[PDB]
């Protein structure tokens, strides 16, 4: 979880050394470690051992895979383990379709992303709060004013309270566009914010408001 | 006569691709 790939590899060997087999769990918490430095060699490599000891991969394993290659945009190995999971009997849930949405967006694909959630739709299953940032991004990143705006209030109308990712997003493709008059209308928003207490603090910062030393 | 005398590495460890 936390990302301490050098801790947890002294555990693995901690545990090779005292004859002890890791359990599936264990390799992939190690796994996600990796994914997390963007040591993608050393987290296939435990991957690979974990069929050797015998302790084949969970569905949890395919996810820690999913969303260390979505970070990176690794859409190619992404498919690998998406072409891997049906044949493996693992129906596709909710988690492994952000995490293609992520990859394709990180890597560009920006018509294959939404062609995802085109898809992902017809599947039925239920679209989380992250599956909504994560199309947001895609719509965000290709310059989509108007498809943003969208998508955004849909956010709330459901009185969600989206998150200061989806905040920060609506300001680029407002700043992008040069959109000056949304920037100062969303700050507002942010300011006063009686709910919530990071987008405040963020959004007073955004403007400059928390510079001095004291203020940091 | 015919008496005498006595008479797995390198698996699960391929590339990802």
């Amino acid at each position: 979880k936390g990302g301490l790939h050098e801790d947890a590899r002294k555990i693995l060997q901690y545990m090779t050394a005292k004859d002890v087999v890791p359990s599936s769990k264990a390799y992939t918490g190690v796994i996600e470690a990796f994914g997390q430095a963007a040591l993608y060699e050393e987290a296939l490599v435990a991957f690979n051992t974990m069929h050797e000891v015998g302790s084949n991969p969970s569905i949890e394993t395919f996810h820690s895979l999913l969303y260390s290659f979505a970070r990176g945009g690794l859409f190619k190995e992404s498919e690998v383990i998406l072409s891997r999971l049906v044949n493996s009997g693992i129906p596709r849930n909710r988690d492994t379709f952000n995490a293609t949405i992520e990859a394709y967006k990180q890597g560009g694909k920006f018509e294959e992303a939404v062609k995802t959630y085109v898809d992902m739709e017809k599947s039925r299953c239920d679209p989380d709060e992250r599956t909504l940032e994560a199309v947001l991004s895609v719509y965000s990143c290709a310059r989509l004013v108007d498809e943003c705006r969208e998508q955004f209030e849909e956010m709330k109308a459901s009185d969600i309270l989206p998150s200061i990712m989806c905040y920060c997003m609506m300001l680029s493709v407002y700043g992008k566009t040069e959109s000056w008059d949304d920037v100062n209308e969303l700050l507002e928003e942010m300011l006063s914010n009686r709910v919530s207490n990071i987008h405040q603090v963020i959004g007073q910062m955004i403007k400059g408001n928390y510079d001095d030393d004291s203020n940091w | 006569g015919t008496g005498f005398n006595k008479g797995d590495i390198l698996f699960y460890h391929r590339e990802f691709c």
